[PDB]
């Protein structure tokens, strides 16, 4: 299975995260799983005209392209020319058009590629967009109706960056005959990773249940949930970040950092407008503006009051102790 | 005039003070109505 | 207000001097309760008057 991994408006964080892959690690994925990595800007040996030969052979159908991985945004500026992202003699968006049209499967890795991500933040100088989404709005660069040659839409492996498993396990599934096991949600994300929430497996959910808030960073995060004071988007964000830990170690929320909802197409949420960074926007100083997914403010607040009343003593004390 | 008669209450100090206080905690009204809308659209659930 | 309700419930959490263990009841239907109540009513005016004689019997059993 040939893989061509291109980077548009990328920071290469998805590649670096991918390189952190374990079980399989990246080398075993590239070699031992029958995935022929034709080229990758961070890893491909070919430069210049040899690299362009590889790209053109993929684009024109001279050689098969099974998986086109795209990382980074599709940069369309200036004026829709895409010349703020010139790659191998073309605007990167033209490469995207050709290769997405050539690939059996197109995988957008990372929010930039999936939805536009950080570069698509206003004022979006690069005219960045995702492959098939611009933020939540379906269509992105390739259009809502784009399908790869295997009939799939762009497989969106979101995250900023995506966790290595979010792509590697998909690649293994494709390589092991389990492509049919891959189900995609409405954002084209693999449901095997994105039916759960970041909160799922968060070490602070018991504090969340009892509405015990982390009050401060550092040692303050030895207790409490980050939802109330730090804008944790865990309960509104689909991800397996607390199921499949980052770097096989931790997750933002475990570590005391609020989930920024990076697997969600709106990321960065509120465009990091003043007062929204590591803060919970609240109505009347006590009602969160955004409640967990599938809850309403009325029920959520009633249950929150009940939980605060029922909260056991340990939920009010440090638990992630030295 | 009826509409100018309410426009007069708009420049009435005590009426203005109360309306400006309603515009102060407008967020809370918005959130309670949003909470009610949420509860209604989850009334089947 | 939630902390006030927590401290209030936490006070009611301290409780003393109340025993409620494994209460059970059945087979009163098999008992002729209606007949026994009729018997008791026929006997109640006798039992109340006989209370000094019943005490004098019990006193001789307390030795
Ligand atoms: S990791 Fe980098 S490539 Fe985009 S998805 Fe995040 S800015
Ligand atoms: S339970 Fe965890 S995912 Fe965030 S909302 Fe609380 S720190
Ligand atoms: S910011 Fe992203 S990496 Fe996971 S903890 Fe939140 S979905």
């Amino acid at each position: 299975a040939s893989v061509l991994w291109f980077q548009g408006g990328a920071c290469s964080g998805n590649t670096m995260s991918f390189l952190n892959a374990d079980e399989p690690n990246v080398v075993d994925l590239i070699v031992d799983f029958g995935l022929d990595l034709l080229w990758h800007p961070s890893l491909g040996l070919e430069l210049g005209n040899n690299a362009q030969k590889v790209f053109w052979d993929c684009a024109k159908g001279e050689r098969p392209l099974d998986i086109f991985v795209f990382e980074g945004t599709v940069i369309e500026a200036p004026n829709g020319t895409g010349q703020m992202d010139m790659f191998a003699g073309r605007p990167m968006k033209d490469w995207v058009t050709d290769l997405a049209g050539a690939a059996q499967i197109v995988v957008a890795i990372g929010d930039c590629a999936c939805f536009g991500g950080i570069p698509a933040m206003e004022p979006n100088p690069s005219g960045s967009t995702g492959l098939q989404f611009h933020k939540r709005e379906k269509g992105g660069f390739l259009g809502p109706d784009f399908r790869s040659k295997m009939g799939l839409p762009v497989i969106n492996v979101p995250g900023c960056p995506a966790h290595p498993d979010w792509i590697t396990q998909i690649l293994v599934a494709l390589a092991t005959g389990r492509a049919g096991d891959i189900t995609l949600d409405d954002l084209h994300r693999p449901e095997t990773f994105f039916k759960t929430f970041t909160q799922t497996g968060c070490t602070r959910v018991q504090f969340f249940e009892y509405k015990q808030s982390t009050l401060s960073f550092g040692e303050g995060t030895r207790t409490g949930c980050l939802f109330y004071e730090f804008g944790c988007r865990g309960p509104m964000t689909h991800s397996p970040c607390n199921r499949i830990l980052w770097n096989r170690q931790s997750s933002k929320t475990r570590a005391g950092m609020p989930c920024l909802g990076c697997t969600e197409p709106e990321f960065p949420h509120f465009d990091l407008a003043p007062g929204t960074v590591f803060k919970t926007q609240k109505v009347s100083g006590m009602i969160p503006k955004e409640v967990p997914e599938g809850t309403d403010h009325l029920t959520y607040m009633g249950l929150a009051a009940a939980a605060r009343i029922a909260a056991p003593q340990w939920s009010k004390e440090d638990m992630f102790v030295v | 005039s009826p509409v100018d008669g309410i426009r007069r209450r708009l420049d009435d100090p005590q009426v203005a003070e109360a309306l400006n206080s309603l515009l102060d905690h407008a967020d809370l009204l918005a959130v309670l109505v949003k909470g009610l809308d949420g509860f209604v659209r989850r009334g089947d659930d | 207000i939630a902390n006030n309700l927590t401290s209030a419930i936490g006070e009611l959490k301290a409780l003393n001097a109340a025993d409620t263990p494994i209460p059970a009841l059945a087979a009163l239907k098999d008992v002729d309760l209606a007949g026994l109540a009729n018997s008791l009513a026929t006997l109640s005016g006798g039992l109340v008057k006989a209370t000094p004689a019943l005490n004098a019997v019990l006193d001789s059993l307390t030795d």
